[PDB]
């Protein structure tokens, strides 16, 4: 069986001194019912 | 640079008071672990010939002929020096120095005068401060 404990994610990218990129994420949906 | 560097009167073949010279620029190494330390610089050689003696015809007080006189002629800065030029020198019977054409030369040279003002470096222009910069 397998579920998921945590997430984090990273970009390769440049990013100006004080830049602070915005972004978001979420998730849709989920096997298992979880 | 013991002889009166002057062109205009034959070298004594003795040096005279001056002794041999400073430099701007004395240098020292410690390519042993022990010191070298390098005060002189050439200025005059001179090649002398023991007239009586090779002619043999007289034994007192053989001064030698100086048959010619090389100059050794520099450029001098407070951190380098180096030959700006160079002669080969020989003297007339009336005392005139009569002397070659230099030889002369030039060098690639170190400057405070001329810099450039500063340029953006778009290829780099924010991967550097702390960890965007590894190289």
């Amino acid at each position: 069986q397998r579920r998921i404990k945590s997430v984090s994610v990273s970009l390769p990218m440049l990013v100006g001194p004080y830049e602070d990129v915005c972004a978001q994420l979420t998730q849709t949906s989920s096997s298992y019912s979880t | 640079g013991e002889r009166d560097i002057s062109i205009n009167k034959i070298p004594t073949f003795e040096g005279g008071t001056t002794g041999w010279l400073a430099r701007p620029d004395m240098f020292s190494r410690y390519d042993f672990g022990i010191e070298i330390r390098n005060r002189r610089l050439c200025h005059q050689v001179l090649g002398f010939h023991r007239l009586e003696a090779l002619n043999d015809r007289d034994v007192t007080d053989e001064i030698p002929v100086l048959v010619n006189r090389l100059t050794l002629d520099y450029d001098l800065n407070n951190s380098v020096s180096t030959l700006v030029a160079v002669r080969q020198v020989a003297y007339e019977t009336d005392g005139s120095p009569i002397t070659q054409p230099p030889l002369e030369f030039d060098y690639q040279r170190f400057d405070t005068g001329s810099i450039p003002g500063w340029q953006e470096m778009p290829q780099l222009e924010a991967f550097n401060g702390y960890q965007p910069y590894q190289m």
